[PDB]
């Protein structure tokens, strides 16, 4: 059976990947421009692998 | 009688091993190989982003290994050979021969970001800048080992007449201190199995490490095993020796009564209240060349008794109200210890308050569950005594609900009356 | 114009968009259209969308870069967008 | 002498300063294909790059002209250019027409910085002085015999630039004597490229058993051409694996236990791999002492069996399936009965490398896989250009072997190498009988028409093993005159000879300076004088590609050139 | 299509190419920060060793040109090599 | 379709393995990215961040086992090895099992793939031999697969429990048994008036 659909969660975790998104790029600007971009690769790990859980999700759905 | 022999903190004995580890310690483990009686050397760093490893070859098979963040001192005891390599070693590494009379031999050594230090098994001592100018010529007793962390130095020096000492000094950049001298050490030499009786030959004295500990506190690991640390050390008068913890009781409870013999313990450093030691399996007391991750032990006091743990174990039990006191005891003196260090100190990190005031919290929690003890044994004025060696008041408070739990009301109005007290 | 400023965004409305292959003639051919308006050309961004849409929905062949072909396309859509005007 | 060889940890981290980046991948390495040193250079240097995360392409190159055209593609993106085992003899920024001026970048403040650098290494000693000295986006790397030989080479060569009366005219030839001196000179290998990147390494202290087996192996690739560089790197390559060596000694067997053992290794053909006899056949020094092209060689080698008292079944049995006691018997066998024949010289030492079950290999062996994934891993100009991504497709394949999880790809360079060293073996064999090396006094000529291993000899990797067979059976042969040696050989399909020069060597038993080979400036200047094609666009300057008819009149010109 | 019309009706066609226009609309739009055509694997590797299964020649990156001259190996993030590899130009270095 | 095939009715031993790498790991750092009172931050969405930043050279912590992975990659995180994860537990279980072959020794869901991937990557770390911690591991895995095979000989169609079965055994077993109960079930109730 289909799950019913949380959308505040599904919206609050859709926001914070929006956050990270625009964050990472801005430090990425700056790098452009401490300067370590091993959180960067965590962080930009973290986002890939909550999209691809929402993605799952979504097409299970 | 005694056998002067150098002496490297973490230093473990060739033995059958053509290889074996120079000095270790939390800056890194220098692990020295032969090849062809031309040990090569190598200087591996815990931390690998600050440093990065180096090895070289050495002739000389330097016997004498200290290693500082500043650089990395090495001497032959024998020669009088002492090489210092800075470890970013934009100075050059200098070398140098110390003069050593027949029968002198170099004791220890160690290493300071503006000095080296250098002892003889004779008791010359000799300073020398970080430039390896001579900054002073000395003679004491004999300097058995060498400890110094940054500014601050640590020596024990020893001999047949003078006995087991130890001289403490904080000599700074400048306006150099000897906050102890040569003040006698309470710790057991090993009595002089194979494989001991081969560590003994390696390092006379027993000890598996000389340390300070990581705020800077003078500590020791003697041949008993028992760790010591040098409590109140600010204060030369008052300064005291702590066994803060019994490695050997540590391991039989861990092994839950079983008495394990190839089970050791050896220590590079000591975090704040967890000491970073390697466990050494197997007949030889020091560890084999690969390098097993050093097992955190927090302090534990030696107020366990084996034998009400073995009662208890009919994997050990302790009663409650024994892991009570152990926990207030320690507690006790970790506060008075992070007290001293963040009011001379200061704080390296920020948290160093708010867990003093976790401590505070925690033995205010193990002296309630004294009080309760206590309240169970009915005996007021013990439970009056655990509630005025309560810190807070708002523990207090927490203790007069206990009292009301166990229904004295002796105790009732004695802890009211406390509490009008510390509102004063 | 600007094909290094331009180049990571082309990079993420194509690529992203479609799977497709942007060649650094083709962003740097972009970027000279997009200079073209003295000023930047916010609206023309969506417009080089379009324009990519365009190309996917009649060419329909991976490397559009290459700008051989993408110039022409550019042409067309700008007549298609004078025409909407 | 540009770089210190304590200063190439430097210069790896002013590469690491101008292309280390998440954001970018802004460097990009270039290594010579064919080339066992420069593989294993690169192999050590990609695994450094990969542990300092930084992204960079690797691109085998063939010729001096493939480098050129490479060149033409760069990516301004990456600011770093490496070239492993080439470049370092010619003047590269002659080559490429580079101009400092339009690279530097920030030039004022007394420091030179440019958008993109190049890192120059090569094995050969000698080195173009404009290559060394003046270029500036070159960055020359030497182990210090450059700087020592070109102290007065530099002095003469600056003043001869500062340099523009009859005294001025005395002092500029005296520096252009000097300068002349340090030309006209065959060129020779000091040092492995392979060694340079280790010293780097450790310099750096990131140095292993896995960096040091690569130098070894590299050091091999180099010890049938300079024997004596391999006598002086041998005894440090025995020192650093035993600094390196593990504490544990007669360790218990399991698959994850893996060492370098400093072990006896006999001059014979794959004798782990091949069986006892056949590796004794295939050996060039025991060709070239029984004289075993000859039935009386085959002969002499099957007496020497005899009186060594193994079966010659026994010997002729796979190695590894021989018996066990036989095998430990085997060396005493030898040091009895090689001296009784005077090839005690095949006795040798050799830096064997186990894991475990997976076992150990020797690096003779591992470099003869590797030689062998080289040459056979997979309009005429064109056919020659795919031909070219073959070869650097086989370098590719050797770069996989060189994995250690790819031991079948090993095994099957060893079957190539097996068959490969099989076919030299026979042309060989029929060119002695043939007679087709001619003593012309200015050089041994011979040219190849059989239609058997003209194809192979197209590789240069294969035409070399033939020249080196040839060269053994000469060097062993006393009556046989040291001489410059000439192979050519020629596909039918392109219809041109392939000539490559060979220096004569000293016997295996004597070990005198090598020969300095001078086919390269001899071929240059018959190029350049005679109408007939010769292609130099390849990076050894030796092997130049000519036509079938044009090598003729182009013998007859090498002949009368006083260069050989 | 995310990333043998003769086997298939022509209304067989136009319905696979409305699918395709459907899951590109759906990528178009909200949700459109993840590739929702992005492989479903999980992403157990951060960074893979990637070279050409074919000559492709030069492709684009985040921030970078590189050559798939063939059998060139490289050192990336799999996640900017996963579109060449659904391409099929780049196998396993 | 969306989902494939297979994946229709269990989850993939990737998918377990990543729910395992979901699990958090203890290991040793060797960088003090705690800063001293006296910078590149995680900033993790899905995860803690204060134990990475506050992570110093050799003072135990503990994170998702992905990024404990993923930092072991590098030379500056060594894991810690789980405690039943040693040779003294994995006898201990052993014999557990030889006591009672109806009842499961109680190891975790996930300790055959942690020990897999342990062995890959964390073989260095056990200060026990790795070869006998995979001997052990394999007795245990043939112990469990008897017991397996003696429950498929006792189904019932009503309801089964196994309480501490490995979660891979979990996830193997579920198509074949999920599909021979549901035929029983069917049998039944068409048996069923």
């Amino acid at each position: 059976e289909l799950l019913p659909y949380p959308h505040q969660l599904m919206k609050r975790l859709l926001n914070r990947i929006s956050m990270q998104s625009q964050l990472i790029e801005n430090i990425s600007m700056g790098f452009l421009d401490n300067e370590s971009k091993l959180p960067l690769l965590c962080m930009e790990t973290e986002l890939e692998r909550l999209k691809f859980v929402i993605r799952s999700y979504i097409r299970c759905r | 009688k005694f056998r002067y022999m150098p002496f490297s903190p973490a230093g473990t004995p060739f033995g059958f091993t053509d290889r074996r580890y120079l000095t270790m310690n939390e800056v890194g483990y220098v692990s020295t190989v032969k090849n062809s009686e031309q040990y090569s050397i190598t200087v591996s760093f815990f931390d690998v982003g600050r440093f990065r490893e180096y090895h070289f070859e050495d002739l000389f098979g330097y016997d004498l290994c200290f290693l500082n963040e500043k650089g990395t001192l090495f001497g032959q005891s024998k020669t009088g050979q002492i090489q210092y390599r800075p470890h970013d070693s934009i100075h050059s590494n200098w070398t140098k021969i110390i003069p050593l009379q027949a029968g002198e031999r170099i004791t220890s050594v160690a290493a300071t970001p503006v000095r080296v230090i250098v002892g003889t098994s004779l008791g010359y001592f000799r300073s020398f800048n970080q430039f390896g100018v001579p900054f002073a010529v000395e003679k004491t007793s004999p300097i058995v080992a060498l400890t110094a962390q940054n500014y601050r130095v640590f020596s024990v020096h020893y001999s047949q007449f003078h006995g087991l000492s130890y001289s403490l000094s904080e000599l700074g950049t400048s306006s150099k201190r000897y906050y102890k001298r040569e003040c006698p050490l309470p710790m057991s030499l090993p009595n002089i199995k194979d494989a001991n009786l081969d560590y003994y030959n390696f390092n006379p004295m027993g000890i598996k490490s000389l340390f300070f500990s990581s705020y800077g506190d003078p500590c020791i690991f003697g041949s008993d095993n028992t760790l010591l640390l040098l409590s109140k050390w600010r204060s030369p008068e008052e300064s005291k020796w702590l066994p803060i913890l019994d490695s050997n009781m540590e391991i039989w409870k861990m092994s839950g009564g079983k008495e394990t013999t190839d089970i050791h313990v050896w220590p590079l450093a000591l975090a704040y209240d967890t000491l970073n030691c390697i466990l050494v399996k197997g007949k030889h007391i020091w560890p084999e060349f690969p390098l097993p991750l050093p097992s955190e032990m927090e302090i534990r006091m030696p107020v366990f008794v084996k034998s009400k743990l073995l009662e208890e174990n009919k994997e050990i039990q302790i009663p409650v109200s024994m892991a009570a006191e152990e926990e207030y005891l320690r507690s006790k003196v970790l506060s008075e210890l992070l007290t001293d260090t963040l009011e001379n100190d200061g704080e390296m990190y920020g948290n160093e308050n708010e867990v003093l005031a976790a401590l505070n919290g925690a033995y205010d929690k193990a002296l309630l569950r004294l009080f309760a003890s206590a309240c169970s044994d009915q005996n007021v004025e013990k439970a009056l005594s655990l509630a005025h060696e309560l810190k807070q008041d708002r523990a207090l408070t927490a203790a007069v609900k206990i009292s009301e739990r166990a229904e004295l009301p002796s105790l009732v109005k004695k802890i009211n009356n406390i509490r009008e007290a510390r509102y004063e | 114009i600007q094909p290094p400023l331009l180049r990571p965004l082309a990079y993420r409305v194509l690529s992203r968009k479609y799977g497709l292959s942007i060649k650094s003639d083709g962003l740097s051919a972009l970027a000279e259209f997009v200079g073209t308006n003295i000023g930047a050309n916010w609206r023309q961004g969506p417009a080089t969308i379009k324009f990519l849409e365009q190309f996917a929905a009649v060419w329909k062949q991976q490397e559009r870069g290459l700008f051989i072909d993408q110039s022409g396309v550019k042409e067309v859509i700008q007549e298609m967008k004078e025409r909407e005007k | 002498m540009y770089y210190g060889i304590s200063q190439f940890s430097e210069a790896y981290n002013k590469i690491l300063r101008n292309s280390s980046s998440h954001s970018s991948c802004q460097l990009v390495i270039f290594v010579s294909c064919l080339n066992i040193d420069a593989l294993c250079a690169t192999k050590m240097l990609s695994l450094l790059f990969k542990k300092q995360l930084v992204q960079s392409q690797i691109v085998p190159i063939f010729g001096y002209s493939e480098l050129r055209r490479h060149y033409s593609q760069l990516d301004d993106n990456i600011n770093s250019l490496l070239l492993v085992g080439f470049g370092g003899v010619i003047d590269l920024e002659a080559f490429l027409e580079i101009d400092p001026q339009e690279y530097v970048i920030d030039t004022d403040s007394g420091e030179q910085s440019f958008r993109r650098d190049i890192y120059v290494l090569d094995a050969h000693r000698p080195w173009n002085l404009d290559n060394i000295f003046g270029s500036q986006i070159i960055q020359c790397f030497d182990d210090g015999t450059v700087d020592d030989t070109l102290g007065e080479q530099k002095e003469a060569y600056y003043k001869l630039l500062e340099l523009d009366r009859k005294q001025r005219k005395k002092q500029i030839h005296e520096y252009e004597g000097v300068l002349e001196e340090y030309y006209s000179q065959g060129t020779t290998v000091v040092n492995s490229i392979s060694a340079q990147i280790y010293s780097l390494l450790s310099a750096i202290g990131e140095t292993n058993l896995s960096n040091l087996w690569l130098n070894i192996l590299g050091t091999t690739s180099l010890d049938i051409a300079y024997a004596q560089v391999y006598n002086r790197l041998y005894p440090l390559l025995q020192d650093e694996v035993k600094r390196l060596t593990p504490s544990s000694r007669n360790s218990v067997k399991t698959p994850d236990t893996l060492t370098l053992n400093i072990q006896p290794d006999y001059y014979l053909f794959l004798l782990r791999h091949s069986s006892l006899y056949d590796s004794f056949y295939y050996s060039n020094y025991v060709n070239a002492k029984l004289s075993l092209w000859n039935e009386n060689g085959k002969k002499r080698l099957h007496k020497m069996f005899a009186r060594m008292g193994i079966p010659l079944s026994t010997a002729q049995e796979t190695w590894l399936y021989m018996d066990h006691s036989i095998k430990r018997e085997l060396g005493i066998i030898f040091d009895k009965n090689l001296d009784r024949y005077g090839l005690q010289d095949i006795i040798r030492d050799g830096f064997v490398r186990t894991l475990g079950y997976r076992g150990s290999i020797s690096a003779s062996e591992f470099v003869e896989a590797l030689t062998a994934l080289l040459e056979v891993g997979n309009n005429s100009a064109q056919k020659l250009t795919n031909l070219r991504k073959r070869w650097v497709s086989n370098f590719w394949l050797s770069w996989d072997a060189l994995d250690d999880r790819k031991v079948e790809l090993l095994n099957r360079g060893i079957q190539l190498a097996q068959d490969l060293q099989r076919a030299i073996f026979n042309t060989g064999v029929a060119i002695l009988e043939k007679k087709l090396i001619k003593h012309l006094r200015i050089y041994r000529l011979c040219v190849l028409q059989d239609g058997p291993d003209l194809d192979l000899y197209r590789n240069p990797l294969t035409l070399l093993r033939l020249g080196n067979w040839l060269i053994e059976c000469c060097a062993e042969s006393e009556d046989k005159q040291l001489l410059p040696m000439v192979l050519a050989s020629i596909d039918e399909n392109t219809d041109t000879y392939l000539v490559a020069g060979l220096t004569p060597r000293y016997p295996r038993g004597l070990d005198k300076k090598p020969i300095l080979n001078n086919f390269s400036m001899a071929f240059q200047q018959i190029t350049a004088e005679t109408d007939a094609k010769v292609r130099i666009d390849n990076f050894e300057s030796s092997i130049i590609e000519i036509r079938r008819e044009d090598l003729s009149p182009f013998l007859e010109k090498l002949t009368l050139s006083g260069l050989l | 299509n995310g990333l043998d019309t003769n086997n298939l009706s022509h209304q067989e066609q136009e319905y696979l190419k409305e699918y395709c226009d459907l899951i590109t609309d759906l990528k178009s739009g909200d949700l459109v920060d993840i590739d929702l055509s992005g492989s479903l694997v999980p992403p157990s590797d951060v960074f893979i060793d990637v070279r050409v299964l074919k000559d492709a020649g030069e492709i684009q990156t985040e921030y970078g040109v590189f050559n798939l001259i063939k059998d060139s190996q490289f050192f990336v993030r799999q996640s900017d090599v996963e579109r060449l590899i659904q391409q099929g130009y780049l196998q396993k270095i | 379709m969306s989902l494939p095939a297979h994946l229709q009715q269990t989850f993939s031993p990737e998918e377990i393995q990543f729910i395992v790498e979901n699990e958090p790991i203890k290991i040793f750092p060797r960088i003090t990215t705690r800063q001293k009172i006296r910078h590149t931050r995680w900033q993790l969405i899905t995860t803690d961040d204060k134990a990475l930043n506050n992570m110093v050279a050799m003072r135990s912590t503990e994170v998702v086992l992905w990024i404990a992975l993923l930092l072991k990659q590098q030379s500056k995180c060594s894991i810690v090895a789980p405690q039943w994860l040693t040779t003294k537990e994995l006898d201990r279980k052993i014999q557990y099992e030889k006591t009672h072959p109806d009842r499961f020794s109680e190891l975790p869901w996930n300790w055959l793939v942690l020990a897999r991937i342990l062995f890959n990557k964390a073989k260095d770390d056990f200060h026990d031999p790795i070869h006998e911690l995979r001997g052990k591991i394999q007795d245990l895995r043939e112990i469990r697969q008897i017991k397996v095979l003696k429950g498929l000989k006792y189904l019932n169609e009503s309801h089964l429990q196994l309480d501490n079965l490995s979660l891979l055994e979990i996830n193997e077993l579920r198509p074949f048994i999920t599909e021979i109960m549901d035929k029983l079930r069917e049998i039944h109730t068409a048996s069923l008036t």
